[PDB]
Formats: C-alpha cells, structure tokens, sequence
C-alpha cells in the first residue's frame, strides 16, 4: 500500500478525490460540513481542519482504509488538498499560515 | 451681502487703522469653543495678528448668555470685535442691545463711522437679514451666498423697511411672505471658517505652509457631517498644496523638512497611531457598513482579515511596528480585497504632515486627537458653570496641541480619542441591543437614562459624536427611512437632561440628486417655539443651536408638545 499510494498516478487520483469530498460533501441537513469549517478554520488562523472519519469512510470508502492502513503518506496528500482547499476559500492564505 | 471675498483685505484694512496701536489693547477676539473649525480660525487670527504686532485678546466662549455677560463688561475703549464661529444666526444688535446712534461718531458727506465694529466670522447659512443687510456695526465676512442666492430677500427686506391702499397691502403680505420663507429653514453649514480666513491670507499674502496647514485642519473637521463641504473645499486645498510645496522633491530627510503631501489616506480611524484591526473596528464608516456592533460583525471582521491574507496577530500589531512587507502592502491588499464588503469609499486621498524625523500624521488623525483635548481634556445653576469653566479651559489645551513643540500633548489628545471612540462603542451597543431608540413618525427618539460612564455625554461634543456613531449606523440601514434623531443624556448632578436633536445624512459616498440638496437641521426653530410657550426651564444659549438643557421632570411634556409640534 504505501508504494502503491507513492504512485504519481494514484497520488494525483487520491489527491483529486479528496479535493472532490471536502468541496462537495454534504451531511443529512443538506450543508456542505467542510465548507463552513474551512470557513472557520481561515477566519481564526486555526491551522488545523477536523475531518471526521465516519464521512470519510461514509463516501469513498477505500480512501478511509488507505488512511487507516498507511496514514503517512494519506495524511501529508489530504494535508495539500486542505491546504488547496482554504486557499480556495481564502486566496492568499499561505501568508497566514 | 456685505463682505465678499474679494474684500476681505478691506476689512483687514479697517482693523489695523481702527485697533493696530501699540499703546493698548483695543481688539478683542470672541471665539466659540466646542469648535475645532473655530479654533484654526482663531490660531490663523493670532498667528497673523502676532506677525503684525496687532495687541489682541481671545476670549472662549461656551454659550449666548457668556457672550451678553462679556459684551456688558465689555469696556468702550475696544473698537474691535471678532465674533468666531457664531452671531450670523441672530439679532446681534437686538441681542446685545445695541442702538448705533450710541455708537457713531462723525457723522459727517454721505458716509457714516461707528466708534465699534463688530465683525460676525461664522459659516450657518441662516443668515439674519437685519445683520447682512440692515446694520453698519454688524459687519458680516460673506463667503459669496448672500451676492447670489439673497436677492429676493434682500428686494423683500428693503421694501418692508423703506415703506413702513389694496395693491400695497396685499404686496407687503407677499414680500413679508418672501422673508418669512427664508427663516423657517434649517441651520446648515456651505463652507469653512478655515478657509475663508485662508482667502483673505491669500489677498493679503501671509500664506505659508503652517497656515495651509490650518485650513487643512479646519476644513478636514467639517468631513464627519459635511462631507458636500468638504468635498467642494477639497480641490482648493490640493492646488495649495501643490503650489507651496518647495521644488526640492525627493531630497534626502532631514531633521528639519515639513512636507505637506497628498497621499492614501484611508478613512480608518487613527490608522498610524493604533493597530490596524482597531482602526477598522473603531471606524463610524466600516461600523456602519459591517454592524459590528453585534455579534456577527467581528466574525465578519476576522473573515475580511483572513481573506486579505493579513494574520490577526500581524493586524492587532501597532502601526508603527508591522511588517515593512504587509504595510507597503496596503494599497495593493485593499485594491483586491475591500469591493467584496462594499467598503471600496475606505480608500481615500488626504494630507499627511511629516516635522522631519517625528513620523507621519494625517489631518483626519490631528482632528480627533484636537477633538479629544477639547472633550475630555481636563445646586443646579452653580455646577453647570463649572462645567462650562471646564469646557472653556480644555479650549487651551486644543489650542496648545497645535503648537508643534506641543507633541507630547497631541499624543495625550490621540489616547483621549482611542478611549472616548471606545466608550462611544460601547455605549452605542448598548443602545442598539437594548433597542433605545423608539421609532417614530416625525423623530426617532432615544434617551440614555441609566449607564456606565454617562457623564461623558453631558459635553456636547461628545454627545455630538455618540450621535454620529448612531447616525452613520442608521444611514446604512436601506429600510430605516431619513429620519432626525434626538439624544437625550441626565446628568444626576443638576438633574437636567442635554437633548441634542440631530439631522440624518444620506450613506458617505453616494451621490445622487437628492444628494445634492443638503438636509436642514429644523430643531432649533422647534426648540425655541416650544421653549417661548409653556416655561419649562430650558437653557438655550448653544452656539449649537439644536442643543438644550432640560430637566429631568419636564423633558417628557416637552417631548410631548415637540411631537405636536410639526415646525420640524
């Protein structure tokens, strides 16, 4: 697993997938949960995103097991995607943090 | 009319024969304190006389009655009076119970001479006809309105006073009816006394940059509720600046240079001398555009904070001390990042004064710091007095704040403004929570009866600003239609409430035709209707005029006959 997530092709396809979740993930009330707490996350400059794993294991499923099989490599792959996704939210927060 | 620009230098002219004598001190100079406008005028008044070797003396003055209780102990030796800031509103001489054929000497030859002049210096437009028109004591330095848009009450005026069948009575009732149009109109303010003391500087020719620096100062302070003003002052000043500005640009600094400069000014509040997150907070502008006063406005504060890619802690850090790279940042950061929360009006062109090697300050800044030494600077009819003293003496301490070998005082004035716009935040949240002011139909009332630090509000100036925090807020508001608002402050002591009816204002920045057309002030013909009628021990003696002490058990039938009143 871990060589098979260090492939250029399934990192990229790892990474595009986890961009899609934190975008478009929306719980039962219907609002995108990841989107208000991006939200928060630039407005106090908190520098760490909480990301439940049962929504993580609810949508793509198989990126819940790589992450609790080889959570090196998931982890630093999810940190760029949040990290693409406040500066989505907030351009130009890599000043901040 | 009676003094046009162009002969303002005659007027000069007329003081230096009557009163430039060494010998004594035959010029008195009568200025109104609680006026910031008042104020520069006086200092240029003092500085030029000073030049000139003219021995004069100013005299503060908080109200009406000080001024009879001054002008009774006037003595008869002084043949010059300078009345600063007030007096073009009322019967002066019916005021001060002048009669000129006790005044005038030789006679004769058709002309006349007077043994004292009077000279009214102020910028209301309600110009009292029988001064501009009918009194030669009474001189009045005109600033062009009266030569223009006066010429049919001036017909209307000399008809009625050279005349004293059918056709001549019904036409008498039409000129009468032309003056009586003229008053029922509310006080405003066309232009500043800064700049007309300026203009006759320029005819005279003692321009320099400390007395450009005044005008700045006097007509800076007229940007808070007459931005029109402002606005039509503004290219004057930038053409001054640009013509007595030295050709040595960009020179080496040196502890010597004092460059006057057209620069961003954005409208924050204190923005050099506080952290740019409390400039923004603080703001009346960005305040009303945000409504942070409540609960959601920080969060949206901290969200534009973030989204301009400027951290919290790098915000909260004092002007001087931010990063070189976020602070030559600014104007590119607000370009970007200001149009999003609707406040592109924040970025603004002013003047910035640098004395060598003491750091920049704009005009915006050194208004308020004046603002704050006149404020907060330092049974019933005695403790009033005292305050009136106290008012009166803070006038020095604004005075000698302009003085540039003073700056340890400005710095004091620049802490008393942080703290007296903090307490004005805090007292309108309060007021907007508990939801004070009661919606009317003819005005929005609100009374501050109970509180924290309410014996701030007793000054008028103060008062003045809480209502133009609320003013600025409601303006905003798109529902909340034009409306005037009164505030109302008890002071325990004396038991007597400060009731300050207010004008609206359309939103800074927006100008539309009805724009154009300024909003009157109608509450001082209200005022002093209800005051005439059913005594109720109301002190109207303002210079401000929409302003009156009432007391605590009659303010509520006042406010009752002011609503059946319909004068405003």
């Amino acid at each position: 697993y871990s060589e098979w997530i260090t492939q250029p092709n399934v990192s990229r396809t790892i990474a595009r997938e986890l961009k899609s979740f934190l975008l478009e993930y929306t719980d039962e009330t219907g609002r995108s949960v990841y989107g208000a707490r991006i939200r928060t996350l630039g407005e106090m400059n908190s520098e760490s995103l909480e990301v439940n794993y049962r929504h993580l294991a609810e949508s793509k499923a198989i990126l819940a097991l790589f992450l609790a099989k080889c959570p090196e490599e998931m982890l630093k792959i999810f940190d760029l995607v949040a990290m693409e996704a406040t500066e989505l939210h907030y351009p130009d927060y890599a000043r901040i943090h | 009319m009676y003094y046009g620009i162009s002969q303002f230098s005659e007027a000069y002219n007329k003081i230096l024969r009557n009163s430039s004598s060494h010998s004594s001190c035959q010029l008195v100079i009568f200025v109104s304190c609680l006026n910031i406008d008042a104020l520069c005028a006086t200092k240029m008044l003092s500085l030029l006389f000073k030049k000139q070797l003219v021995q004069s003396q100013i005299v503060p003055i908080f109200g009406y009655s000080e001024l009879r209780r001054h002008y009774s102990q006037l003595d008869d030796n002084i043949n010059s009076l300078l009345l600063v800031g007030f007096g073009g509103v009322i019967d002066l001489e019916a005021f001060l119970e002048i009669d000129p054929q006790e005044y005038v000497i030789d006679t004769d030859s058709g002309e006349q001479s007077f043994r004292r002049d009077i000279y009214v210096l102020d910028a209301h437009r309600p110009w009292n006809l029988d001064n501009i028109f009918g009194s030669q004591i009474i001189q009045c330095f005109d600033d062009g309105t009266v030569d223009d848009t006066l010429g049919e009450q001036k017909e209307a005026y000399y008809k009625l006073l050279e005349l004293d069948r059918k056709q001549r009575k019904k036409q008498i009732h039409e000129y009468e009816g032309v003056l009586e149009e003229y008053y029922s109109q509310g006080t405003t303010v066309v232009n500043s006394i800064s700049a007309q003391i300026y203009s006759l500087l320029s005819a005279i020719g003692e321009t320099n940059l400390s007395n450009l620096w005044l005008n700045i100062l006097g007509t800076t302070s007229l940007d808070i509720a007459y931005a029109q003003v402002y606005n039509r002052l503004y290219p004057l000043l930038q053409d001054e600046v640009k013509r007595l500005t030295p050709s040595s640009r960009n020179s080496v600094k040196t502890p010597d240079t004092l460059t006057l400069n057209i620069q961003p000014d954005y409208y924050l509040f204190l923005l050099r001398h506080s952290s740019l997150y409390d400039s923004f907070y603080y703001s009346n502008y960005v305040n009303a555009k945000l409504s942070l006063w409540n609960e959601n406005g920080k969060k949206r504060l901290h969200k534009m904070f973030a989204r301009m890619g400027i951290p919290l802690s790098t915000a909260q850090e004092t002007w001087l001390y931010m990063d070189h790279s976020i602070k030559r940042e600014l104007g590119i950061i607000f370009d970007k990042n200001l149009d999003r929360y609707g406040l592109q009006d924040i970025i603004r062109d002013g003047f910035v004064r640098t004395l060598g090697y003491r750091g920049s300050i704009s005009a915006s800044e050194f208004v308020e710091a004046l603002t704050a030494l006149l404020e907060v600077g330092n049974n019933s009819a005695q403790k009033l007095t005292n305050l009136r003293k106290r008012w009166v003496s803070n006038f020095w301490l604004s005075w000698d704040a302009l003085d540039d070998r003073k700056v340890e005082l400005l710095n004091r004035g620049i802490q008393l403004a942080q703290d007296l716009q903090r307490a004005i935040f805090n007292t309108g949240v309060a007021i907007l929570e508990k939801k004070l002011i009661k919606h009317l139909r003819i005005y929005r009332l609100c009374v501050l009866q109970d509180g924290p630090d309410l014996d701030l509000y007793r000054n008028p100036l103060t008062l003045l600003r809480l209502g133009n925090w609320l003013i600025e807020c409601c303006a905003e508001s798109e529902d909340k239609q034009l409306l005037p608002m009164v505030l109302a402050s008890i002071d325990e002591n004396t038991d007597t409430y400060l009731v300050a009816g207010l004008t609206p204002r359309y939103p800074r920045g927006l100008d539309t035709i009805h724009t154009k057309k300024p909003i009157l002030n109608n509450f001082s013909m209200a005022f002093q209707q209800i005051t005439a009628e059913t005594d109720a021990k109301v002190r109207i003696d303002n210079f401000e005029s929409s302003i009156i002490e009432i007391r605590r058990e009659d303010l509520s039938p006042f406010l009752e006959k002011l609503t059946l009143s319909g004068l405003l």
